[PDB]
């Protein structure tokens, strides 16, 4: 059923008169991180980037400049409404790449079928001295 | 005369030394009836004044070109020339009394470390067992020696440790 | 048969990066199957983040 | 008054009881006994 | 009458029994210390009546009464101060020559 | 970059994952603790190394680790 939602601009901003807390030139030259939601009713809700907005009934488009702005607004969407939000990463060429869930299941379950990077199949303790790792090329933490 | 010293009772600057403070209490006093209640503190003062400048010329305290008292911390210096209770008989009347406090403190926790929560008798004291082992403790390097020589006094390695 | 320590058993930790080295606490639970760190240890000393509890492996784990 | 007895058994209560009385018997010593430089006999 | 008085009579049972047990208002200190971050955080959250709980009715009466204690420390004060200036003070000499 | 591993001390409890605030930190299946499950770092361009997955995590001696590596634009958490 799910796979991998585009976008459209169409989709109304919530309410909001304009901060100074928005966008600035790397959003312009090198990203900027697009948010959608479909909300329920119309009502309140903070601003990641300072000051209250009124969502309205559906489709949200709203834009960051960070993924710590955009997963902050998810954070309290889907805490404080039970929304289901997802945002999406916007390239100054029009490439758009899709970045929340990308299985579609938030990331604190298991979806069965993601794979398992960065993982060290040993203790932490059982790391190597540094200086095993020395003149590795760059300089090298002994986790790798 | 032990390092270029002198005896307090043969310095003059230590006598010149309470002449000035005999002035300068004698010119606070000028100012008041002799009967007030500054003029009593004032001579009190002045007593006490005389009594420490003699009682510290008593002790056979060594005075120094400054006209001052000096402490020889030295045992064999101390004891050869009768100067042990500048700080050699000090030494252990604080050592008594330091090892007493270190003694009451750690039976304390050891008498309170087998209990149901130990924690809340630490913030709130046992004052019966306080006091019990506040007593009790007096004979503490006794008890101390008699520890060591079982080795319940220390604890093997089974102390936390990182990574040695 | 049921490996590991007992339900309520003392124990000692030889895990030398745990905050509870050669210090001592009660096994709780020991899981019986292919987990890695079966032995459930509770302490009263609770580490700098607050924790009472850790599970530790079979040769990380001594009696008394 | 037994939970008067617990807050009088605090760590607080205790302390600033028991620094009054080493205060306290330090400072009727000095009274009784003035300027102890030296131990003296 | 929309403003008149409105009180709770013996909202608060006077008793010794919660200073036994240092840490009642918070709802983590309650447990006892494990660690001496435990007596810190028992002098630093004393007096945030916001954070014990959420009712603000009982903040409101916290508050109320927090500043009566003030006032009597202030009249403790102030008392102490007039009596230092009647038993050990110049102040009868100092009136004849200011 | 980052480096953020994960060791097989992980109990499951995906708490690094809900304290994750960037979306780093993921919960993959796996078959060496009871909860069936544990994290995974596939995402550590966007980690800015804030550490608080190593805040959450309740295995003594941390699970979740952090290494703070070189700095982009994405890992000084910058707006501009
Ligand atoms: C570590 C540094 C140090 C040292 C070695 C000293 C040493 C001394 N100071 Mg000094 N001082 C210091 C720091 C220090 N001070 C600091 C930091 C300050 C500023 C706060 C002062 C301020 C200060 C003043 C203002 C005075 C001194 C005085 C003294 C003398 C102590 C006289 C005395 O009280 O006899 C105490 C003697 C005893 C024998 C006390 C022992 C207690 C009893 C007898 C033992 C227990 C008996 C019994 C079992 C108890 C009953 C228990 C009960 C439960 C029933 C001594 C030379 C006094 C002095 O004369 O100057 C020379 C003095 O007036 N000091
Ligand atoms: C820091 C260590 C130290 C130093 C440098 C000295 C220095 C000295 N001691 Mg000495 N002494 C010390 C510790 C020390 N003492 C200790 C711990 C004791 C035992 C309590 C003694 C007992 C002692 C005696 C009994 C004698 C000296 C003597 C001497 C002098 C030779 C010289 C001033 C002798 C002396 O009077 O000088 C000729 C002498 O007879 N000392
Ligand atoms: C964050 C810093 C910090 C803080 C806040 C504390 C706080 C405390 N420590 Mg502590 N401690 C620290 C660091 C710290 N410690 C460090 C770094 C060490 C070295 C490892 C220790 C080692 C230590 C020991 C060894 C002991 C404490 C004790 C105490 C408690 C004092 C009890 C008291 O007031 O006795 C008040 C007691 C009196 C005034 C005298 C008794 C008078 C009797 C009751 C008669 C009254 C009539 C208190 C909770 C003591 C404790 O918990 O046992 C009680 C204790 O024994 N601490
Ligand atoms: C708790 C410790 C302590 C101890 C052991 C003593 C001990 C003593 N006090 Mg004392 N006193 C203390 C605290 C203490 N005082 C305090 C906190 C105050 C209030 C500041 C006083 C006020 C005080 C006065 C006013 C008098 C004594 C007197 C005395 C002596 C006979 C009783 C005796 C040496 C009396 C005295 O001079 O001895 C006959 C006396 O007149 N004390
Ligand atoms: C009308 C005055 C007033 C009132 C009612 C409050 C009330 C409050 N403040 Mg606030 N505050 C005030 C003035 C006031 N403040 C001022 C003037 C400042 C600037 C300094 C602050 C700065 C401030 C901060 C920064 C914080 C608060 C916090 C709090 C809350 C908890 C305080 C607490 O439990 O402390 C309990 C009491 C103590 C911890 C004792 C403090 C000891 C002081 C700092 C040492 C100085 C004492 C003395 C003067 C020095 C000599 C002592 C001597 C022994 C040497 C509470 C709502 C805290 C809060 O809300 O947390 C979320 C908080 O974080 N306030
Ligand atoms: C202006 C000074 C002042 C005032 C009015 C208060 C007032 C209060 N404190 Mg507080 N406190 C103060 C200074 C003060 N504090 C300081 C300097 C500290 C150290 C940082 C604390 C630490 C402290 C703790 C740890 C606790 C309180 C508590 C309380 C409350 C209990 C009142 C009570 O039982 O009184 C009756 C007591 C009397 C002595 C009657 C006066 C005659 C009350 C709101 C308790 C609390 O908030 O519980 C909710 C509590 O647990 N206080
Ligand atoms: C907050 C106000 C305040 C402050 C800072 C002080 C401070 C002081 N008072 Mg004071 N006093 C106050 C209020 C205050 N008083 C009030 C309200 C009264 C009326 C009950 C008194 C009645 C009073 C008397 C009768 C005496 C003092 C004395 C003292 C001094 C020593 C106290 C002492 O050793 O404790 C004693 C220790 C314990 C009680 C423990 C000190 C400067 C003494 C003084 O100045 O002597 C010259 C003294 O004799 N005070
Ligand atoms: C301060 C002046 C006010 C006097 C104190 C009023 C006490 C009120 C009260 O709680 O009493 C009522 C308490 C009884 O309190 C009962 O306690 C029970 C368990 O402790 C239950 O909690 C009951 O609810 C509670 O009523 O009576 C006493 O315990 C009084 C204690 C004696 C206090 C005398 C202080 C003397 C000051 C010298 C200290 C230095
Ligand atoms: C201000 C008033 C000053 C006097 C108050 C001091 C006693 C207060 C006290 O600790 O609570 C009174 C304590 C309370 O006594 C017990 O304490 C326990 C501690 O957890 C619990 O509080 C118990 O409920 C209580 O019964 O009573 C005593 O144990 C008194 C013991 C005798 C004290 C003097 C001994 C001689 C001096 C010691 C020097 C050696
Ligand atoms: C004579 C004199 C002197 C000298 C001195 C010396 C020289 C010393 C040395 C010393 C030494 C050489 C030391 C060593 C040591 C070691 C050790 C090792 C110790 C230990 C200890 C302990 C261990 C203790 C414990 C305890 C107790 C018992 C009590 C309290 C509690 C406690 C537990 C803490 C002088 C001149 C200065 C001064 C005068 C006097
Ligand atoms: S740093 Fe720790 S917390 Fe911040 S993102 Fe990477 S993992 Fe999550
Ligand atoms: S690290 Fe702590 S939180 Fe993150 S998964 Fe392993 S256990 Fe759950």
């Amino acid at each position: 059923a799910w796979t991998v939602p585009t976008l459209n601009p169409d989709t109304p901003s919530p309410i909001f008169g304009g901060s100074t807390g928005g966008l600035l030139r790397k959003a312009q030259t090198e990203e900027f991180y697009v948010i959608t939601w479909e909300a329920k009713k119309e009502q309140i809700f903070e601003m990641p980037t300072g000051g209250a907005a009124i969502m309205r009934q559906g489709p949200n488009l709203l834009k960051f400049g960070k993924k710590e702005q955009c997963l902050a607004l998810t954070t309290q969407l889907r805490n404080k409404f039970k929304l289901t939000p997802c945002f999406y990463r916007v390239f100054p060429d029009g490439k758009v790449q899709y970045l929340h869930p990308a299985d579609g299941v938030y990331p604190e379950k298991v979806n069965a079928g993601r794979v398992g990077a960065n993982q060290n199949m040993r203790r932490i303790g059982q790391n190597v001295n540094p200086i095993k790792v020395k003149f590795s090329g760059r300089m090298m933490s002994p986790a790798e | 005369d032990i390092a270029g010293l002198t005896p307090c009772s043969e310095s003059k600057a230590y006598a010149k030394l309470e002449k000035k403070e005999l002035k300068t209490l004698e010119k606070r006093l000028k100012q008041y009836e002799a009967d007030s209640a500054p003029a009593v503190a004032l001579k009190a003062t002045m007593e006490r004044t005389k009594a420490r400048f003699a009682n510290y010329a008593k002790a056979g305290l060594l005075c120094g070109n400054d006209g001052l008292p000096h402490l020889i911390a030295d045992p064999g210096l101390a004891l050869k020339y009768g100067h042990a209770g500048e700080v050699f008989i000090p030494t252990f009347g604080f050592l008594y009394v330091a090892g007493y406090i270190g003694y009451v403190g750690r039976q304390y926790l050891i008498a309170v470390k087998g209990e149901a929560k130990p924690t809340d008798k630490e913030i709130i004291i046992d004052v019966p067992l306080a006091t019990k082992l506040a007593w009790q403790g007096a004979g503490w390097p006794l008890a101390a020696v008699q520890e060591l020589q079982r080795g319940t006094l220390l604890e093997k390695e089974e102390n936390i440790t990182v990574s040695p | 048969k049921e490996v590991g320590p007992k339900r309520g058993s003392l124990v000692k930790i030889l895990r030398p990066e745990s905050y509870w080295f050669n210090q001592v606490g009660k096994v709780v639970s020991v899981d019986q199957s292919g987990v890695r760190y079966p032995v459930v240890v509770r302490f009263e000393n609770q580490n700098y983040a607050g924790v009472t509890t850790n599970n530790y492996a079979l040769d990380e784990v001594v009696a008394a | 008054m037994k939970d008067f007895t617990t807050y009088l058994s605090t760590a607080p209560v205790i302390a600033t009881i028991w620094f009054t009385f080493t205060a306290g018997l330090l400072i009727e010593i000095n009274r009784y006994f003035p300027d102890p430089l030296v131990f003296s006999f | 009458k929309k403003v008149k008085i409105a009180v709770d009579r013996n909202p608060v049972e006077t008793s010794f029994e919660k200073w036994a047990k240092p840490g009642h208002f918070s709802r983590t200190l309650s447990k006892g210390p494990n660690t001496t971050t435990w007596i810190w955080n028992l002098h630093a959250d004393a007096h945030d009546f916001d954070s014990h709980t959420s009712d603000l009715e009982e903040i409101s009466r916290k508050v109320f009464s927090a500043h009566f204690g003030q006032l009597g420390i202030i009249f403790i004060w102030l008392s102490g101060m007039y009596f230092h200036g009647a038993r050990f003070s110049n102040y009868e000499a100092w009136l004849s020559d200011p | 970059a980052h480096i953020v591993k994960i060791y097989d001390t992980c109990i499951g409890c995906t708490q690094c994952v809900r304290a994750c605030p960037l979306d780093v930190l993921e919960m993959v299946p796996w078959d060496g603790c009871k909860a069936s499950q544990m994290a995974s770092a596939p995402r550590t361009e966007d980690c800015v190394g804030c550490k608080r997955c190593e805040t959450a995590c309740p295995t003594d001696f941390l699970s979740v680790r952090v290494y703070l590596g070189s700095e982009s634009t994405r890992s000084m958490g910058l707006s501009y």
